[PDB]
C-alpha cells in the first residue's frame, strides 16, 4: 500500500510530523520558501503552454 | 543536460539601470572558464 | 436524454476533466479518445 | 526551449501573508490545501 501510494504520486492526504521540522533538509527549505519570522509563504506557479 | 537559476537585478524592467544590470550579468556569466561543452545564456523578460 | 443540445455540449467537458485528472501523475503523455452517439452528433452539428 | 518547456522561463509568484508564525504542522496542512487548490486551476502545470 505504501509503495503504491508513493508510485502513483497520490496527494489526497498530507501530514508532516513535528520531528521532520528539525531535519536539516526542512531547515533549509523553510529559509527558501518562508519569511525569516515565518509569517509568510511564497508559491511558485507554472503555466501550461 | 540543462539547468537554470533565477536572478533578481537592480532596477525595474525597461529602465536603463535594468539594461545595465542585464549586461553585467551576461558579462559575469560568459567571462568564466567554462567546462568543455557547457555554455551559459542569460534570458528572461528583462533581457528581452 | 443524451441526444440533445445539452448532451452534445458535455463532450468537451469530459475531455478537459480527463486531461486534468491525468495532470501531475505518471499517466502524463497519455492519449484520450472519446466516442459514442453524443460525440458523433456533436461532430455532425459542427459539420452542418 | 530545446530542453525545458516555455512556461518554466516565465513563472508566477504568489505570497500568502499572515500575522502569526506558520512553521508548525497545523499550518502546513492549510498550506498544502492552498497548494492543491492552486494546482487544480485549469491551465496550471505544477506548483512548488
Amino acid at each position: 500500500m505504501s509503495q503504491a501510494f508513493d508510485a502513483a504520486k497520490n496527494d489526497d492526504s498530507f501530514y508532516l510530523p513535528p520531528e521532520a521540522f528539525e531535519t536539516d533538509d526542512f531547515q533549509r527549505g523553510m529559509k527558501l520558501f518562508m519569511s525569516p519570522d515565518g509569517h509568510a509563504v511564497r508559491f511558485t506557479i507554472i503555466h501550461q503552454g | 543536460k540543462a539547468a537554470y537559476v533565477q536572478v533578481y537585478i537592480a532596477g525595474d524592467q525597461g529602465e536603463s539601470l535594468a539594461n545595465e544590470s542585464v549586461e553585467a550579468v551576461r558579462k559575469i556569466a560568459t567571462e568564466r572558464e567554462t567546462p568543455s561543452g557547457v555554455k551559459a545564456y542569460v534570458t528572461g523578460a528583462a533581457a528581452t | 436524454d443524451p441526444l440533445t443540445e445539452e448532451g452534445t455540449a458535455r463532450m468537451d467537458e469530459l475531455k478537459v476533466a480527463a486531461a486534468d485528472a491525468i495532470k501531475g501523475t505518471p499517466f502524463e503523455g497519455a492519449r484520450i479518445y472519446l466516442g459514442g452517439s453524443a460525440a458523433t452528433y456533436n461532430d455532425m452539428q459542427i459539420g452542418a | 526551449f530545446r530542453h525545458f518547456s516555455q512556461a518554466k522561463m516565465n513563472p508566477d509568484l504568489m505570497m500568502v501573508e499572515t500575522d502569526r508564525d506558520l512553521r508548525n504542522p497545523a499550518d502546513f496542512l492549510v498550506i498544502d490545501k492552498i497548494a492543491k487548490a492552486l494546482k487544480n486551476v485549469h491551465g496550471i502545470a505544477q506548483v512548488q
